[PDB]
């Protein structure tokens, strides 16, 4: 029997042995997380996770990969969010994410809870996702600012938000991208990625090197010279910094 | 003026 190893550009990879129709679909296949060493083992159909629990990669030999469940009944599957729902579990955390991030006070001050390293780690670490409900351009765009606090553009035609009252982890705690805090001299950058259990999304991905219990902080990237008016598009509390970082340095 | 959602 042969087996198919499937990297996304993330660094995630579906592993495991395809049928005739030449499909990811079967008990025994798996996500591997981009660590190489977190997966979710189980059920899959044509590379979907239809029921997959949590184990840890712990060795491959000639590409065939040697797993070990980790105790636990948690289960996850593919529940990608639509417009109204943003999750079928909203408090079961994702695995990965839970050993490489933590909420508390931010350093920032005034900017209330932020997004903190658990680990020591090097440039390109993915540490967080940004999941949410998905909704479109325009209606962000035509909306109060007051409820764009967390919206994030996955492409042209999609937005991904975390609305009230899903931005208190006591509400929502299975992805925290969103607890992240905007710095002008960021240590980490949103970016592409395919989750097994969220789909496509975005991920929180450092920079560079990045301390245990270092604040992690994303450039949120608002228009600063929008085309139609001469004024920065974006919240009060970011224009306010704004102007500082300027005129800081 | 239009876009307001994160990411330049
Ligand atoms: N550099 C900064 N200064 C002040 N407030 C900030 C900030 N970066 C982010 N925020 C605050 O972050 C909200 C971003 S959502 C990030 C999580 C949030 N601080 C929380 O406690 O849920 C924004 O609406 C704003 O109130």
């Amino acid at each position: 029997h042969g087996v198919c190893w499937i990297y996304y550009p993330d660094g995630g990879s579906l592993v495991g042995e395809v049928n005739e129709d030449g499909e990811m679909t079967g008990e025994k296949i798996a996500y591997v997380y981009p660590d190489e060493r977190t997966a979710l083992y189980g059920k899959f159909i044509d590379g979907e996770m239809i029921e997959g629990k949590l184990a840890t990669l712990m060795s491959t030999e000639e590409g065939r990969p040697h797993f070990e469940l980790m105790p636990g009944n948690s289960v996850y599957h593919f529940d990608k969010s639509t417009s109204s729902c943003i999750s079928t579990n909203a408090l079961l955390p994702d695995p990965y994410e839970s050993e490489r991030v933590y909420v508390a006070e931010s350093l920032i001050s005034s900017a209330g809870e932020g997004l903190f390293s658990k680990v020591a780690v090097g440039p390109n670490t993915v540490m967080s996702f940004y999941n949410g409900v998905r909704i479109t351009h325009q209606e962000v765009d035509s909306r109060d600012w007051a409820l764009n606090g967390n919206t994030l553009s996955l492409d042209e035609e999609t937005v991904i938000d975390v609305p009230e009252p899903y931005n208190h982890v006591s509400k929502y705690c299975a992805s925290l991208g969103h607890k992240a805090n905007h710095s002008f001299t960021p240590n980490c950058i949103y970016d592409m990625f395919v989750h097994p259990r969220f789909g496509p999304i975005k991920c929180i991905r450092t920079l560079r090197a990045v301390e245990a219990d270092e604040e992690l902080t994303v450039a949120y990237g608002y228009d600063h010279s929008p085309p139609g008016k001469s004024g920065p598009e974006a919240p009060e509390w970011y224009q306010v910094e704004l102007k500082a970082f300027q005129a800081t340095q | 003026t239009p876009r307001r959602s994160k990411s330049a």
